[PDB]
């Protein structure tokens, strides 16, 4: 009013430092004593250009100011709002008030305005065009402010579509009712007339006037037609190849900015996500291929030179991944199709088109079958694991020779996907392609690190996994990183090389000793370091010496004498736990091989350790690196000899304090350390102590079993549900009767684990949802019952008729539910292992009840599988040594057991399992059995070659003199075919070699033992 | 008498390099201690493209301390923004979709191009996957550096080309 539009004539174009500093004066002070209109509005009639921020701080002011405003102050304002929508003269002005009659709209909902139905009236009839995209426009904002307050609205909002059906006039209306339908969108119907159509001639003339307007407007139409697809709409089924046809046609304009395949592509990915069985009907593929084909070998119209096309590429150093230009999400738009959809015989299907693809001339072309191969290359390989396994194995090897030299980088990148997505199929016909890729790289050392890079992370990375493979190809692989380790380059060929260095040191691991010797140099030159610009390369090699440390062992005392103190002292130059990292693992692991010989440095490295864990760094995320620093406490349980009982008290209290956080993780981090406590108390007293040390040593496990115990039901989770198991199982198993003296941990504890398992779990929710950020989920919880299979046995084996000892029984019915025939081989395997185990860690208590449970065992009989079942074939071996009376009872079951069915022997396993069982029923009493007969059948068929847990049983048959001699030739024979082998356990003193002194053995030699056993 | 004109105006929160920014595109260096940014300031800079030096304006908005909103004033008449956010925090991308609609009620269509200072520190939080709004909301992004000064003049380029159109505008 007066001064007010003074000062802003001024203000506006390029205001004044004073004035800027002014502010509050410049406001007024606002001043509200009642302000209905003459210092809340100004009139709102002046130039436009400062109504709108008018308008603006008009806004501000009533988002507070309605505390005490009274009635005769809305009829004013919308009136005010309609004057001015018929007061209008510049495009931005009008969509000032219609975004001020949309935040005005905020409150008094529904129940008022009947002037704005009546303006939508007037907009659906409108033969004047103005004031039509007008009223549109203010009807698209005020959707906008409500997003389904008005659900009956929505069909008169739907049957007012149908007016907008009948003009295809201005782009602005256009614009207007398709940014209308965005907001629609969300409204998410999905039960109105699926004959709403129509709409789809009007987008394409909307985007065919636009391509020569604005590339943004059509933009937004198609996030526009993406968002209105998110259920079962009746109407987008049917009619869809037309559109994308179109939106690829009009990409075929090359004259636009990329966005237009960025949006397209992306539209087009949805579509599919959402569904892709309608290219079944229909033969879509093959036209989206050829379209995409020239996008793939996309040629610029001046001939430009790619970003990736520059020979020096020195900058951005540390990180690019940069994939604006239109190859790349292509190809990730291309490889989304091909894993989105199932195998079946697609890929058979585009062959014919692959050979087409592998013309491979022009440059661009051999980009494009790069690409190809890329698109090609996914997750699940079984197309390709049946037909031409190794399907291109000179191709990639033709692509070397590329003056381009693109070519050669496009095949490292597929071969890096080849390592890391085809899992079976790095055990392939490698054996000559390797050796020629490490030499090309390795003759061009020009230093583009970039290259140099990324081969060292698509190679030496699946070979790794091949541990018998890598010694034949133990001595070239080193002329390849000697080409440049040691050499004058930059520090990321160093770290390059080191990093190289360790992943040959991880696939060897014991077998780097032909050639060590010449590394004993490098790790001396390295070792011996240290700049202000080297920290990365140190760092790494500091941890591929841990991985030499842990690969191997004893054979590296001259190494390990050095190395205490070298790679301790470089730790006070610089303080960062990022430098820290994975220090504590080296010498963790010299502590382990050393034993008592870390005693010189023994206190100034646990000071170093107590100074890592006590920073509140954080008291995927920046708090991982607890985590390590947190395993390195692991290490401690190995060999430590008794140096950490003054530092465990030092250490534990507060490791405690860190079992809550609510990060997951750096809990999973804790409770890991913690079980490791175990070992390392047992470690501490079996290594004789003073008997106060025992004492106290037994008030540490008395105080520290609690914090164990208070985990078995108090957790509400899943992820750590696996962690506490293998804990409490390890735990169990680092101990014995001396964790049974609180009698509350024998039935109490043991009821409440079972209970957790299966049916009442705390885990096993469904009521609640999921209103955070979700992950991968893949229904662990199945995986975690076989996991449970190692539940049962920790101190299963340490009642032996206790109080507690028939509470298996409890568990026994539910048992019954995995033997149904209703469950998977895994299940009834898992089963038949749990019933091993409780039935060889009990007897004859245990004994009646699988007597009882037998009926069970003969329904199990012989299922379809080579390895299932064989847990009971030993179990009823381990019982007829157990029991006793009730071995006694059924003499008659216990022998036969189905014999017969040595027949139907395919497995080695379950052939050994039964021999083992018939001789612990023989050998339980020197009474009559079988003899010859059984004995001379599973003589015959005892190659046992796999029998890594039975030497127990023919080391007790042996000297076990019932009958006498029985069949001797038949076993002469087959210890003859045994003869020398690998390494056996004490089995073999004293077979029977003695014995021989019997007289038939010797005038009738087993066949010829002369051939190798001339004497002994 | 030199006829394009064209004023830009910078967008982002408080203490978020926005000084830093514009002062490196003065003169090329860093000032060490940090002083909240308060008010607004013009730095008339003039840049040589295939027309010859072009010059530009300058709006130095920042600060949340005082009383007073104004924050909404400097939106007038802007042909040109750009927006800023950190790499080591939630917050700024949670907070670029808040600037996006506050942008958008402010014009219906300005060239925004997406730019996240401070990546020169070896670790990075905010990694590549994450960074898709702009893709999906049709908002371009050029990245900067804060010791290489790498992208000095090519987001302004992206500038020149939405300002003309036509492809042959070099530098
Ligand atoms: N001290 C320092 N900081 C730098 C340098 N280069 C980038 N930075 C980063 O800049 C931040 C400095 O914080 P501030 O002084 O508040 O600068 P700002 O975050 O941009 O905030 P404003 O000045 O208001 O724009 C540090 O946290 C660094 O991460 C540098 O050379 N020295
Ligand atoms: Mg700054």
């Amino acid at each position: 009013a007066g001064l007010e539009q003074l000062l802003r004539e001024l203000l506006l174009p390029d205001t004044e430092r004073i004035r800027r500093a002014t502010e509050q004066l410049q406001i007024v002070l606002r001043a509200p004593a009642a302000l209905p209109a003459l210092c809340d509005l100004l009139a709102s009639a002046a130039d436009p250009q400062i109504r709108q921020f008018a308008a603006v701080l008009t806004r501000r002011r009533l988002n507070t100011r309605w505390r005490r405003l009274a009635a005769e102050q809305r009829e004013s304002l919308k009136s005010l709002i309609l004057t001015a929508l018929q007061r209008e003269t510049e495009h931005c002005v009008s969509l000032s008030l219609a975004q001020l009659s949309a935040t005005i709209f905020r409150k008094e909902g529904l129940e008022a305005w009947p002037q704005l139905l009546q303006l939508l009236q007037h907009s659906t009839h409108s033969p004047h065009s103005p004031e039509r995209e007008m009223g549109l426009l203010l009807l698209s904002v005020v959707v906008t402010s409500r997003p389904e307050a008005f659900q009956p609205h929505h069909r008169e909002l739907l049957r007012l579509l149908n007016e907008t059906l009948g003009e295809v006039g201005s782009p602005g209306l256009l614009f207007y009712s398709l940014r209308t339908l965005t907001t629609m969108a969300p409204y998410l119907s999905t039960e109105d007339v699926p004959l709403a159509r129509m709409l789809v001639p009007k987008l394409i003339m909307a985007m065919q006037t636009l391509i020569p307007i604005d590339e943004a407007k059509a933009c937004e139409a198609l996030e526009a037609l993406d968002e209105l697809l998110e259920s079962e709409v009746p109407v987008i089924t049917p009619y869809l190849s037309e559109v994308l046809t179109f939106c690829l046609e009009v990409a075929r304009n090359v004259a636009l900015g990329n966005a237009i395949r960025i949006r397209i592509l992306c539209c087009l990915t949805f579509l599919v996500k959402v569904k892709s069985k309608a290219l079944l009907k229909n033969r879509l593929l093959p036209p989206l291929l050829h379209t995409l084909f020239p996008i793939v070998a996309a040629e610029p119209p001046p001939g430009q030179l790619d970003p990736e096309d520059q020979d020096s590429e020195e900058e951005e150093l540390e990180i690019e991944l940069m994939g604006e230009t239109p190859k790349h999400f292509a190809v990730q738009v291309v490889d989304m199709l091909a894993l989105h959809l199932p195998p079946e015989k697609l890929c058979p299907q585009l062959m014919p088109m692959l050979e087409e693809a592998l013309r491979s001339e022009s440059p661009y072309q051999r980009k494009a079958g790069l690409l190809v191969l890329a698109v090609l290359s996914d997750g699940a390989g079984d197309h390709i694991r049946q037909r031409l396994l190794p399907p291109l194995l000179q191709i990639v090897c033709k692509g070397l020779e590329d003056p381009s030299q693109v070519v050669r980088n496009a095949a490292l990148f597929a071969l890096g996907q080849f390592s890391e997505n085809l899992q079976p199929h790095i055990s392939s016909y490698s054996r000559e392609v390797m050796p020629l890729l490490l030499a090309y790289l390795k003759s061009v050392p020009l230093g583009h690190t970039h290259h140099l890079a990324k081969a060292c992370y698509a190679l030496e990375n699946f070979v790794e996994n091949l541990g018998p493979k890598v010694q034949p190809y133990l001595p070239e692989l080193m002329e390849c990183m000697l080409q440049l380790l040691r050499n004058p380059s930059s520090p990321r060929a160093k770290e390059l090389a080191v990093s190289a260095l360790g992943a040959i040191a991880t696939a060897a691991q014991a077998s780097l000793l032909p050639y060590f010797p010449a590394i004993m140099e490098h790790l001396r030159e390295f070792l011996l370091t240290g700049r202000e610009d080297l920290q990365p390369v140190q760092i790494q090699s500091l941890e591929t010496l841990g991985v030499l440390a842990r690969a191997v062992g004893e054979p590296m005392r001259p190494l390990a004498e050095e190395c205490c103190q070298l790679g301790l002292g470089l730790c006070d130059q610089v303080d960062d736990p990022d430098l820290r990292r994975c220090t504590y693992s080296l010498f963790a692991a010299l502590s382990g091989l050393m034993g008592e010989g870390l005693a010189p440095h023994l206190e100034q490295i646990t000071t170093l350790m107590l100074l890592s864990l006590r920073s509140t760094e954080g008291i995927n995320a920046f708090f991982d690196e607890k985590e390590d620093t947190c395993a390195a406490v692991g290490e401690i349980s190995v060999n430590t000899s008794v140096a950490f009982l003054p530092y465990m008290e030092s250490v534990f209290e507060e490791v405690f304090k860190l079992l809550e956080c609510p990060h997951l993780n750096v809990r999973k981090a804790a409770h890991e350390a913690l079980g490791q406590f175990c070992c390392a108390l047992h470690k501490a007293c079996q290594s004789c102590p003073s008997e106060p040390n025992t004492a106290a040593l037994q008030a540490a496990l008395a105080r520290v079993v609690p914090s164990y115990m208070q985990a078995v039901n108090r957790e509400r989770e899943r992820q750590v549900v696996m962690a506490v198991l293998e804990a409490l199982t390890g735990v169990l198993r680092s101990c014995g009767t001396l964790t049974l003296k609180p009698p509350g941990r024998l039935a109490e504890l043991c009821g409440v684990l079972k209970a957790v398992l299966q049916r009442k779990t705390a885990c096993q929710d469904t009521d609640e949802e999921e209103e955070e950020e979700d992950d991968d989920q893949a229904e662990y919880d199945a995986m975690l019952l076989e996991h449970a299979g190692e539940a049962i046995p920790a101190l299963a084996a340490a009642a032996g008729g206790d109080s507690f000892a028939p509470f298996f029984a409890g568990f026994l019915p539910l048992l019954v539910c995995k033997t149904k025939q209703g469950c998977t081989v895994a299940e009834k395997s898992f089963a038949v292992g749990t019933l091993a185990e409780t039935i060889q860690g009990l007897g004859a208590a245990s004994a009646q009840f699988v007597s009882r449970l037998l009926p069970v065992l003969l329904s199990t009989a012989q299922e379809a599988d080579p390895e299932v079942r064989s847990n009971a074939i030993f179990g009823m071996g381990v019982l007829a040594e157990h029991g006793g009376h009730p071995a006694q009872e059924h003499f008659p079951k216990l022998l036969g057991l189905l014999f017969p069915l040595l027949a139907r022997e395919r497995h080695d396993r379950v052939r050994d399992n039964i021999c083992g069982a018939l001789a612990r029923l023989l050998m339980a009493s020197p009474t009559r059995k079988p003899e010859p007969q059984v004995l001379a059948a599973l003589l015959h068929a005892l190659p046992l070659k796999e029998d890594l847990e039975e030497w127990v049983t023919i080391g007790r048959l042996f000297s076990f003199l019932d009958q006498v001699i029985d069949v001797a030739p038949e076993l002469l024979r087959i210890c003859s075919l045994i003869l020398a082998d690998n390494k056996i356990p004490p089995d073999t003193k004293a077979a029977l070699l003695l014995l021989l002194t019997f007289q038939a053995a010797l005038g009738s030699l087993p066949v010829d033992k002369a051939q190798e056993l001339q004497a002994v | 008498g030199e006829v394009p004109t064209f004023k830009l105006v910078l967008v982002g929160d408080g203490g978020t390099g926005k000084t830093t920014f514009v002062k490196r595109h003065l003169t090329g260096e860093f000032e060490k201690k940090y002083i909240a940014t308060i008010g607004v300031e013009v730095h008339p800079l003039s840049f040589y493209t295939n027309f010859g030096e072009i010059k530009f304006d300058v709006w130095d908005t920042a600060g949340l301390e005082k009383f007073g909103g104004l924050r909404d004033g400097y939106y007038i008449n802007a042909q040109c923004a750009i927006i800023m956010f950190d790499v080591t925090s939630r917050i700024t991308y949670k907070n670029v979709p808040n600037w996006h609609r506050d942008l958008v009620r402010v014009c219906e269509n300005i060239p925004i191009v997406l730019c996240g200072n401070k990546v020169d520190v070896k670790e990075r939080k905010v990694k590549a996957k994450t960074i898709t709004f702009h893709r999906k909301k049709n908002l371009q992004y050029y990245d900067i550096s804060a010791k290489s000064n790498y992208n000095f003049e090519k987001p302004f380029l992206w500038l020149a080309r939405k300002l003309a159109g036509n492809p042959q505008l070099e530098f």
